[PDB]
DNA sequence: CTAGTTGATCTCATATCAGGAGAAGGAGCAGAGCGAATAC
């Protein structure tokens, strides 16, 4: 077995499968858990982020670390096309987990609210869609979830979208986003994501705009003056240092 | 005391005993200095003082006129009477002088080569002490009431800043990131203080009559909210769980960092268990303060009993932290005292007040 | 930068801790004695003690306790160092080879914290589930043992009571239960908690807090048949078990407070109790069919003033003392016809607190000889030390000696002494001051429970008999003594600085300097001088008397009228406690400003502050090594050498040398115990060590430094404590590495390693050259 | 003409109160926040703007 | 039962002076009236 800093053990057979960067990601995820802070697994598409999350959760439940003993009831919000993908990966990698889908397809065949209640009181993994999180925000946030992993969490990029406001109602500190492209149009998206995972680091949206978005963006235009380019460089370096501990982005 | 020396020589008592007993005796014999003077350079009241944590030689003082004076407290002359001469000065002619009152000045911990100063001109300036030039400036949308660097952090170098905004700013002196803020207060944050014990624990006191302890690494707001009654008057947390019945305008962790002393505008000081914020119900009587800005007060170190020196009108009230018993009033200022800073090496005190004076209190005999 | 060589001439002898158990073997009954840095392992034979090992810890052993985890064949030893190095050690004997393997180690120093008043406390759960340390106020550190660590990871539990007097683990409790006495403004109370390692926090104790005696100072955890605890205070002994509350107030323990205890039986039916006056009592627990019936205390007898004591077997008790010689005594079943059942079997020499010492070339040889004021109230004595191994004579004074000086012309020692009288006043025992050949009392016209009576003893320097004993004024403490001839007259005088001590004040306001002449077997009072404070220190300065009244260092001239006349004063001191001299220069050791290089400019007639150290070191002693090197001892067990640097910055003395001796140096003195190194400064400490400081040359010091680093790479310390950390200058507000000082013990350990280890040391001259160098270094002591 | 003024020392808006002691021909302007106080002579034609004026002038003159 | 097709509906995302009159509030002064407070 692999023994990390304080009390976290991930099983040896599970650990051996993971690559070097994947177990580095598990290390980073548990450092975030110790800090009680969120993060973005920014590893590009295909590098393996479902596996890193599954391994980290398996080691968290396995380690019996100290409300919740080990792993509590977690909710995984992902696009509709990959819900059963998450189910398959969980079953193959850590079969002990109970992994239910909150969706019309689903497996429950009763009232959904009963399913959320069962997973909350059984410390299972509830995989749901972003549409359901928007729709069932009344029920989804009454149960004190432990982990709120958002797969392809760049869907939260619009700070004013109903899905974003819904996903930002979870009380837990352990907020994780899996997205190999956590910036798609501008820095407002980065602010929205970092407001989700760690509300404070990048300040209020007006402040983030004035301090980072206008300097960094305006220095990228073709007609940028050299002084303005250097100002954009300074702001970009500041932002990179600011977001370094909570963004883990490995390339291919 | 010859008993103390004899016990130390004979090994009956640990030298710790003599050291702390004599420190306490010196603090109790605090009096207006017979042979010491401090050079007068501030045109306005001194709002803040800070003796450097290492070697305790140099003292910073920020005045209401915006100048920052750097004094040498050592008696480099051969006489028994000396004046604490001013080594350096951010005067009115300095290109980077604060345009308004300097409200907090703090030496960089772990090294005397840098200090910081925050002003009501909405700036936290970081100064190189050698060249005496601003190494950095952090601008804020609203006036700064207080700031504090962690006296313990070998890892982080965050400056916690409390402005009239309801947000506690955390300015990273490592690559400059002032974007981090803490939400949960509702009015001006009149005092901020890092825990001397825990690296990432910050106590913030705001005009909403609340004191909050934050683990700045954490993503889930404040750790503890201090409550006068500890639960006797319990209500859903929207307006209850107040630390004081007024503005909480001063914070000070005790020397060990296991307790927190909060002074508020309800004419009350309170002592709180720093681990769960429980009120220890130490009385302290009535502690007169009506300051509309942060109130700077300090605690003693290296003594048998811990003392707290609180500005009390135009005086310094010395209290015993864990019993609340009133030791004395140091009475030598002509206007309200704004700050007092304690030299722990020799149990000395330096108080700055609105009368443009820095008065030194030394143990008698 | 300075170059200094410190070496231990005499190892520490005061015992600060003794524990018994099965450490070396499952069958052996071991006695582990902690002298300050030295751990001595003896095997308790049928007669006496057989030393099996003596290891030198890189640390002052503050805690020493034996514990047997489940499945362990023999006891493991937990040692905590004053600098908070914790180690669990095991004894592994491989034939001739003996090894103390470090089973676990770590450092438990909190970065910040008020060190507790009553000192470091270390306890172990009786079932060995954890180690509880009280190092700081308001905290209780816990080192779990069930979780088998090799790093001794610990966690603090916050303790709501901030002034804890004593704490123990209770017996027969399903959970680790601590019972402790604490002081709050309401009084002293005994409270209980149940520590939870899983939740890492206290829980409500088996029985609630109970208000105990005002001076309740000791907690004794009674074993399983009774359970509960016994609280010993100044006036009463109480026993609590939660609903059983027994209490006694034996009048025989009222006279002195009980400071140590030990459990005689495995079931705790009998305990030993030592008081500060040396009395040894037996506290007996009478059982009833089990619960506890009644408590009895009976005075077994008198021993040395016991810091600690341990019952070995067969009525043999090791009384380990810090103030006097340690003892191995026998508890007879029947009295000795004097009301005492205690009989001393053996005495282990202890240079007690070496408050003062003088080097004398007695017998007119070329050999030095240390005469030391050793010990305390009942164990006070003079010790005469020579190289013969070190031969140590003992002259019991039966009163505390304070200062000593040699008057060669008169062939006598002047010794300041102090005895306790209880009532007008009555002596508790016949002391050396009262057993003088002739005696006198001061009749001074200047001034007009238990008390200290101070005397000047004139002691013959051949037979060491008290030729004379001059008693001082009532409530007068003699602080300083100097034998010198002043001015221009030929007579040699004993000049004694005194202070008037009354309970109504914290600092003496009155005192006098008395000049005696010892001639014709009589001590005539030649002169007096009323001064306005305690004369802490005096020295002869170019035929004048340099004294230090409370904060003023002033110079007196001896006139033709045979009286003292002030010539100059210096006032820039908190309290000038220590004075030294070389030429026109004076070195003033201050209580907390730590040094002041003063100069008496004779062309004008006043002092001049040449330089000062502005670091706040609290002093215990001070000395002048060279024209520009100044040795000083801080109360935090550190040595530091200041140097006159090379403007106003010239007034700053530079601390060019730093070192953590681990001993409280009480006195320096130039001299050597023997017939390459420059100078020789012997020093005496509280735990009895005598050390020696010499100045080295630059290249030689560099080479030695290199050897020290090599040995640190090679020699393995007992607790895996790094030597640099152990010798790092340490104070509650400062920590620096050692500089300008060579640890002579470590260098001299270069002889006690095998040749392959020497070659490992000397990988980069040959080993034989360094053997020659270390031999020459050993020659100086 | 406003009666509450921004303090030149602490820059707190409307934190300065002006007291016209006409019987003694003296105007006293005091900041509530930083407790800075200034006293100037006044006439019957004087107003709080004139007292704040004298305060600003005294500050600038003293800061030369 | 039970999956596949059909419509509605929601979210989200893509850039660049020549009035006047009266009623309600607050202000400052004026005095009346009663409690305490020196004081003859
Ligand atoms: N350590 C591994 N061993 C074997 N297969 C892996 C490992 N990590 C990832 N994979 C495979 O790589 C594919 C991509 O991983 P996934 O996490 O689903 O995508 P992304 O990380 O881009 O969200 C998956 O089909 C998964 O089975
Ligand atoms: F491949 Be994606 F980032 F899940
Ligand atoms: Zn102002």
């Amino acid at each position: 077995d692999a023994e990390f800093d304080e009390g976290f053990k991930v099983p040896g057979f599970l650990f051996k499968k993971l690559f070097k960067y994947q177990q580095t990601g598990v290390r980073w995820l548990w450092e975030l858990h110790c800090q009680q802070a969120g993060g973005i697994l920014g590893d590009e598409m295909g590098l393996g982020k479902t596996i890193q999350i599954i391994a980290f959760l398996a080691g968290l439940s396995y380690s019996k670390i100290r409300r919740f003993e080990g792993l509590g009831p977690t909710v995984i919000v992902c696009p509709t096309t990959v819900m059963h993908q998450w189910v398959k990966e969980f079953h193959t990698w850590w079969p002990p987990f109970r992994v239910a889908i909150l969706h019309e397809t689903g497996s429950y065949t009763h009232k959904k609210e009963k399913l959320i209640r069962d997973v909350a009181h059984c410390h299972g993994i509830l995989i749901t869609s972003y549409s359901y999180i928007r729709l069932m925000q009344d029920d989804i946030s009454r149960y004190d979830w432990h982990y709120v992993i958002l797969d392809e969490g760049h869907k939260i990029r619009n700070p004013n979208a109903a899905v974003t406001l819904a996903c930002k109602q979870f009380r837990t500190p352990h907020r994780i986003i899996l997205s190999g492209s956590p910036m798609q149009n501008n820095l407002r998206e980065l602010w929205s994501l970092f407001d989700f995972i760690f509300p404070g680091k990048l300040g209020t949206l007006p402040v983030f705009m004035e301090q980072f978005s206008v300097p960094i963006t305006m220095g990228g235009y073709s007609n940028a003056s050299p002084v303005q380019v250097k100002t954009a460089y300074k702001c970009a370096c500041v932002l990179r240092d600011t977001i370094n501990p909570y963004l883990l982005r490995r390339m291919k | 005391m010859l008993g103390f020396l004899s016990a130390r020589q004979t090994g009956l008592e640990d030298p710790l005993r003599l050291r702390r007993a004599e420190s306490t005796r010196r603090v109790l014999g605090l009096e207006l200095n017979k042979d010491r003077d401090v050079e007068r350079i501030h045109g306005g009241g001194i709002n803040t003082l800070d003796i450097e944590p290492v070697e305790g030689r140099y003292m910073l003082s920020g005045g209401s006129d915006g100048v920052i004076v750097l004094y040498d407290l050592e008696n480099s002359s051969r006489q028994s009477y000396y004046t604490c001469k001013a080594v350096c000065s951010i005067g009115r002619d300095h290109p980077d002088v604060h345009r308004y009152s300097v409200e907090t000045v703090q030496w960089y911990p772990h090294d005397t080569g840098m200090f910081t100063s925050s002003s009501f001109d909405k700036t936290l300036k970081v100064w190189d002490t050698n060249t005496l030039q601003t190494a950095d400036v952090f601008n804020f949308e609203e006036t700064v009431y207080s700031h504090h660097m962690s006296p313990v952090s070998t890892k982080h170098c965050l400056v916690a800043v409390g402005t009239r905004g309801p947000k506690v700013q955390l300015c990273d002196l490592k690559s400059g990131s002032c974007s981090h803020i803490l939400q949960g207060h509702r009015q001006e944050i009149l005092a901020v203080s890092w825990s001397p014990r825990y690296d990432y624990i910050l106590a913030t006191a705001s005009a909403d009559s609340r004191v909050k302890l934050w683990d700045v690494r954490r993503a889930s707001g404040c750790l503890i909210t201090l409550d006068q009654h500890n639960g006797k008057k319990s209500q859903a947390v929207e307006s209850a769980n107040t630390a004081h019945n007024g503005k909480v305008n001063g914070l000070c962790f005790t020397s060990d960092g296991l307790h927190l002393l909060t002074v508020g505008t309800d004419n009350r000081m309170r002592l709180w268990n720093s681990s769960n914020g429980e009120n220890t119900l130490v009385n302290y009587g009535k502690v007169c303060n009506n300051s509309k800005k942060g109130l700077k007060f300090t605690v003693s170190c290296g003594c048998s009993s811990e003392f707290v020196f609180v500005p009390y009108g135009s005086t310094i009230a010395v209290y015993t932290v864990y019993s609340g018993e009133q030791i004395t009033m140091l009475k030598g200022h002509y206007k309200t005292v704004d700050c007092c800073v304690f030299q722990s090496n020799f149990q000395e005190l330096y108080s700055g007040s609105r009368d443009c004076n820095i008065l030194a209190w030394v143990p008698s005999l | 930068m300075s170059y200094n060589y410190v070496v231990t001439a005499q190892k520490p002898t005061a015992v600060n801790g003794c524990v018994t158990g099965h450490f070396t073997s499952a069958e052996d009954l071991n006695l582990l004695i902690a002298k300050n840095t030295r751990l001595e392992i003896y095997v308790v034979t049928a007669e006496g003690l057989r030393p099996v090992k003596e290891v030198g810890m890189y640390g002052k052993i503050a805690v020493m306790e034996l514990f047997r985890p489940k499945g362990e064949s023999k006891d493991l030893l937990f040692i905590l160092t004053a600098k908070y190095n914790a180690c669990i050690l095991e004894y592994k004997q491989s034939g001739e080879s003996i090894d103390i393997i470090t089973r676990a180690h770590g450092n438990v120093q909190d970065r910040i914290g008020r060190p507790s008043e009553t000192g470091i406390i270390g306890i172990i759960d009786p079932e060995c589930r954890m180690i509880g340390l009280r190092l700081y106020d308001g905290l209780f550190k816990v080192i779990p043992l069930d979780r088998d660590n090799k790093e001794l990871k610990a966690f603090n539990i916050r303790l709501e009571e901030l002034h804890v007097i004593d704490v123990k683990f209770l017996y027969g409790c399903q959970a680790p239960t601590i019972c402790f006495v604490y002081q709050d403004p309401q009084g002293r109370h005994v409270k209980t908690y149940e520590v939870s390692l899983r939740e890492k926090e206290f829980n409500k104790g088996p029985w609630k807090q109970e208000n105990v005696e005002a001076e309740a100072s000791m907690v004794i955890a009674v074993p399983e048949p009774f359970g509960g605890a016994i609280i010993i205070g100044q006036e009463s002994i109480t026993y609590h078990n939660g609903d059983k509350y027994l209490a006694i107030a034996p009048p025989i323990i009222k006279q002195s407070t009980i400071v140590c205890h030990n459990r005689v039986d495995p079931n705790g039916s009998r305990y030993l109790l030592g008081d500060m006056e040396g009395r040894l009592f037996m506290l007996l627990l009478e059982k009833e069919e089990v619960t506890l019936k009644d408590l009895r205390v009976e005075l077994l007898g008198e021993t040395s003033i016991a810091e600690c004591l341990t019952y070995l077997d067969n009525g043999v008790v090791f009384v380990g003392s810090r103030l006097g010689d340690s003892q191995l005594v026998k508890l007879n079943v029947d009295s000795n016809e004097q009301g005492s059942y205690v009989v001393a079997m053996e005495t282990f020499t202890n240079l007690g607190p070496i408050v003062d010492m003088c080097v004398v070339d007695l017998e007119r040889q070329g050999q030095g000889q240390l005469v030391t004021c050793s010990g305390a109230f009942k164990e006070g004595s003079l010790r005469i030390i020579r190289n013969g191994k070190l031969h140590i004579r003992t002259v019991p004074l039966y009163e505390s000696p304070r200062k000593i000086c040699y008057q060669e012309v008169s062939q006598c020692f002047g010794v300041l002494s102090s005895r306790i009288e209880v009532q007008g006043t009555t002596a508790l025992r016949p002391s050396a001051s009262t057993q003088a050949l002739s005696s006198s009392v001061s009749s001074s016209k200047l001034f007009s429970e238990e008390v200290e009576v101070h005397n000047l003893l004139i002691i013959d320097q051949h037979t060491f008999e008290v030729l004379h004993a001059h008693q001082f004024l009532q409530n007068e403490y003699a602080l300083s003594l100097v034998s010198c001839k002043l001015g221009k007259d030929p007579n040699t005088y004993f000049i004694v600085g005194t202070a008037m001590v009354y309970p109504e004040e914290a600092e003496p306001k009155q005192g006098r300097i008395v000049v005696f002449q010892y001639s014709d077997g009589k001590l005539q009072t030649v002169a007096e001088k009323e001064v306005k404070g305690a004369v802490y220190s005096m020295v002869e300065f170019n035929g004048k008397l340099l004294a230090s009244i409370n904060s003023t260092v002033r110079l007196y001239e001896w006139t033709t009228e045979k009286e003292l006349r002030t010539e100059c004063n210096h006032y820039n001191n908190i309290m000038a406690l220590y004075l030294k001299t070389k030429g026109d220069f004076i070195l003033v050791g201050d209580l907390m400003r730590s040094v002041l290089l003063l100069a008496y400019k004779p062309m004008e007639g006043n002092f001049e502050e040449i330089a000062r150290d502005f670091n706040p070191n609290w002093m215990s002693a001070v000395e002048i090594l060279d024209d520009d090197n100044f040795l000083g001892a801080e109360n935090a067990f550190n040595l530091f050498v200041c140097q006159k640097d090379s403007d106003e910055e010239r007034q700053h003395l530079q601390e060019v040398g730093l070192f953590h001796l681990g001993e409280f140096v009480n006195v320096f003195c130039h001299g050597s115990l023997v017939m390459p190194t420059q100078g020789s400064v012997l020093f005496g400490t509280v735990n009895g060590m005598i050390g020696l400081v010499t100045s080295l040359s630059e290249s030689w010091y560099n080479l030695l430094l290199d050897m020290q680093n090599r040995l640190n790479k090679v020699i393995k310390s007992v607790g895996k404590i790094e030597h640099s950390f152990w010798r790092s200058f340490h104070t509650e507000r400062k920590t620096e590495p050692a500089t300008g000082f060579i640890d002579g013990d470590l260098i001299e350990s270069f002889l006690d390693i095998s040749r392959p280890k020497m070659q490992e040391v000397v990988a980069n001259a040959t080993a034989d050259d360094l053997i020659k160098v270390v031999e020459e270094l050993t020659r100086i002591h | 003409l406003e009666t509450q003024f921004t303090c030149p020392f602490c820059n707190h808006e409307k934190s300065c109160d002006v007291k016209m002691d006409r019987a003694r021909n003296t105007g006293v302007i005091s900041c509530t926040v930083c407790l800075e106080e200034f006293q100037t002579p006044i006439t019957y034609l004087s107003e709080p703007v004139d007292v704040y004026s004298d305060w600003i002038d005294a500050c600038e003159a003293a800061n030369q």
